[PDB]
């Protein structure tokens, strides 16, 4: 399943 | 018109750090010399997450003057960065290269913080 | 759940200028937690064009962290004002009133000349 | 429809 980073700019 | 065959949505327009949005138009329901967008965007932003996968976009193109609002949700099978980005602009055939020039607006958190950031991006139609 | 009451509804949120923005949101056929965003906004705001009728909305919203991007194009049956707008931004329930917090983009002609305007605009809900 | 220059000015 997807990834998940805290943000576009910020994993 | 060269702003005829950005409607054959098959087209690619990718700026300058290499990002890509791939435009499909479908002519609006209600709205005169209006178009629904839609398309993917696919991102190449130094230092962003969700980079290299085809996200989804959507938004509207009005046709009299080549003007257009679009939007990512940058959550998709591959990779969901919390985020959206919209961008509003204006496509310029008036050179040899076709520019599509616009501002844009990321929102999104920093820990439990929210913020809204700003850019400016440029595509170049391939 | 706010963040629900706002999937399952047609909300109606105010903004600074007294215009009205009306969201409806269907699940994304292929985007986890993501909404395709439609609805009408109505421009109120004193010295523009195009005001007092519903103009369509479109865009997407992540309901994992409540972040909507929306867009207007300035095209309706009762005027055309050659142009549109994007607005990008977060809704806070924390407060005993929902606001929508936004930024905007307005792209537009002035003669021959294209310009990108931008603003802010925040938006309260109507309960 | 009524047509404007932009959304800004008549």
């Amino acid at each position: 399943v997807a990834t998940v980073s805290e943000s576009l700019l910020t994993e | 018109s060269p702003d005829m065959k950005l409607l054959a949505g098959a087209s690619n327009w990718v700026n300058q750090s290499g990002s890509v949005a791939q435009f499909v138009f479908t002519p609006s329901p209600t709205q005169p010399q209006t178009y629904e967008v839609s398309g993917n965007y696919i991102n190449n932003a130094q230092g962003t997450g969700c980079k290299g996968t085809p996200y989804p976009l959507s938004g509207a193109y009005y046709s009299g003057n080549q003007i257009i609002s679009f939007s990512v949700v940058w959550s998709n099978a591959s990779a969901n960065c919390q985020s959206a980005t919209g961008w509003t602009g204006y496509f310029d055939f008036s050179g040899s290269q076709a520019v599509l020039k616009t501002d844009w607006n990321l929102a999104f958190y920093s820990g439990s913080t929210p913020a809204i950031q700003q850019g400016q991006d440029d595509f170049m139609q391939s």
